[PDB]
């Protein structure tokens, strides 16, 4: 039951209420007044469904935290440093980091190139942030890391995009690894969990199709987080995807396992194992039918 | 269903299944009908072999299709591979070939292209011949493939030029407008060409480069449209040189004045100078699904 309304606060909540629900620390360091953060574990978690928040730290509650060296929470080499030195994750940056990870990297290139001074795709610091506030609408460590420790220095397109997909790596192995997986492997049915979270979708009948999928692979040998991340790398490219599929569009011909791979392969630049795909195609064939139809699986991966 | 449309401007027939000709594709591409009716001949398999036959003499550049005209035979399948064509940046393409190329040997064969046919399922064509030859002795290499493609959209945008300047060397501004709106009857068809009539000066002609350029752009629109909203989101105006930027990030390149100049006669519908970007927006969609 808990669960259930923890997943409403993140399909509906603000995301002022979300960070205030998940996030589990309140540093105080007087005359300074306290402020509330997030540690990466608390960020994975607000942006994923079924995962029970610390029976104390609901709403408003906190763990109490108060040149000497600071308790760090990031594993060695984490995106999370790039925001200060311990790896936790302050309200502004929740922000940030949440538009950074579901904003198509084409709609970042065009919004570079738009706003800045001689369309290089090259911004300072006032027009990264029209770049930020537009990209937001449409749906000060870390400063200095973009802009220098002046702020004088302007941003490339090519250095932020490498920080989006650092980003993107590194939340995507700390869900793989939340899922406790057994020999590098999660399990068919906590892929499933990842797919529909990322959909974004509402649905007690793919919430069904989810569980049913222990069933549907007895064999249970899991999935790699290679596998696992070249299947979201997919997602990622997905306009770009149902753009390529227009002669299919044109046949009114749905989607088989053959023409996802290839045309994963062919426009995502990955290769997908057949069995990431029998997974995909048991969570999201609701009519049974073994082929995905648009409204089955592409718009809903488009339109989340 | 756009197989009503394809046997509408069919002209051939063999053994229950419909063909168009090089002819019939490109007015089903230029024109929304027929004007005429036209008469469907049954074709034996010596009809076809016959009009098969022949496919040396056309041209393998930008004339291919209007020197094939009535000779030659494209099937349903092989039309909308065509069609989706037309719609594709130039980066599309090589995307769409390596779509066909499934086992990676960088070489479409027969048996790939087939792969088509099977999914219109679920007998020998111009497109063949010219790809693989009769019994399927040619692979198609991706530059080959490539160039049939770059001259599949020039040779459209060539006949249409001459269509709507009337056979004349330039095209006038108004003459443009009626290319462009030529696909638009939606409610406010009546402002767009209210504002062709009186406020397209008889100014700097188009050339067929010119016009080129902006059919390139056509194939952008998705970035286009992206640039339009983060405009819209930033409440800022899309005056011209807002235009210009948005063109030359979806694109890389310009547009010449005499076409922004009627681009923004016909979509300034406030007067101010600014450009009612969502209605251009629209009537370049029906551009692009003709
Ligand atoms: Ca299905
Ligand atoms: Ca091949």
């Amino acid at each position: 039951k808990v669960m259930e309304y923890e997943n409403r606060i993140r399909a509906y909540s603000t995301p002022d209420k979300i960070f205030r629900y998940f996030a589990t620390l309140k540093v105080i360091s007087e005359p300074g007044e306290a402020e509330v953060f997030m540690t990466p574990e608390d960020f994975v978690r607000s942006i994923t469904p079924n995962e029970k928040q610390p029976e104390h730290l609901g709403l408003d509650q906190y763990i109490i935290k108060r040149s000497q060296e600071r308790e760090k929470f990031a594993d060695e080499g984490s995106i999370f440093y790039t925001l200060g030195e311990c790896g936790l994750i302050s309200f502004s940056d929740y922000i940030f980091l949440t538009t950074v990870l579901s904003t198509p990297q084409r709609n970042f290139e065009i919004a570079f190139k738009m706003f800045d001074l001689n369309g290089d795709g090259e911004v300072d610091m006032e027009e990264f942030e029209q770049v930020q506030s537009i990209i937001r609408s449409q749906t000060s460590a870390l400063t200095t890391y973009f802009f220098g420790a002046d702020l004088k220095g302007k941003l490339t397109i090519k250095n932020f995009l490498e920080f989006q997909r650092k980003l993107q790596h590194d939340v995507l192995k700390l869900e793989f690894e939340r899922h406790d997986p057994v020999d590098g492997r999660i399990t068919e049915r906590q892929f499933g969990g990842m797919l529909l979270a990322y959909s974004g979708v509402q649905s007690k009948k793919l919430t069904a199709m989810q569980r049913q999928l222990k069933k549907h692979f007895k064999e249970g040998k899991g999935l790699t987080f290679q596998e696992v991340e070249n299947f979201f790398t997919f997602l990622k490219n997905i306009n770009d995807v149902d753009t390529a599929l227009s002669f299919y569009h044109m046949a009114g011909a749905s989607l088989d396992k053959v023409t996802m791979q290839q045309v994963a392969r062919t426009v995502a630049k990955v290769e997908l194992s057949d069995h990431v795909c029998d997974v995909v195609f048991a969570l999201f064939d609701c009519d049974g039918n073994g082929e995905l139809s648009n409204k089955e699986f592409v718009s809903i991966m488009k339109q989340r | 269903l756009r197989k009503q449309r394809f046997m509408q401007f069919s002209s051939l027939e063999h053994e229950g299944e419909y063909y168009m000709t090089p002819r019939d594709f490109l007015f089903s591409v230029m024109f929304e009908q027929m004007e005429r009716k036209t008469s469907v001949k049954k074709l034996t398999k010596k009809d076809i072999e016959d009009t098969l036959s022949g496919i040396q003499t056309a041209g393998c550049g930008s004339t291919f299709f209007r020197d094939l005209g009535d000779k030659g035979l494209i099937s349903y399948t092989e039309y909308l591979f065509l069609l989706t064509i037309l719609t594709k940046p130039h980066s599309g393409f090589h995307v769409a070939f390596k779509m066909l190329d499934t086992d990676g040997n960088e070489m479409i064969e027969k048996r790939e292209f087939f792969k088509l046919q099977k999914i219109i399922s679920k007998i020998n064509t111009t497109l063949q011949m010219r790809f693989f030859g009769k019994r399927g002795q040619r692979k198609l290499h991706y530059k080959e493939f490539r160039r049939f493609m770059e001259n599949l959209q020039t040779e459209i945008q060539e006949m249409e030029f001459l269509q709507f300047s009337k056979g004349l060397s330039f095209m006038r501004k108004e003459d443009f407008a009626e290319w462009l709106l030529f696909f638009t009857n939606t409610e406010n068809k009546d402002i767009y060409w209210k504002n062709v009539r009186e406020k397209l000066s008889a100014g700097e002609s188009i050339s067929l480069d010119e016009f080129k350029s902006f059919c390139h752009f056509t194939t952008h629109l998705e970035d286009f449209a992206i640039a339009m909203q983060m405009f819209s989101l930033a409440h800022r105006p899309v005056r011209l040189a807002e235009f210009k930027r948005a063109v030359k990030v979806a694109t890389g390149q310009e547009l010449s004045n005499n076409i922004l100049d009627t681009v923004f006669k016909i979509f300034d519908l406030d007067g101010d100078e600014c450009l009612s970007h969502e209605e251009f927006l629209g009537v370049l969609k029906n551009r692009m699904h003709r």
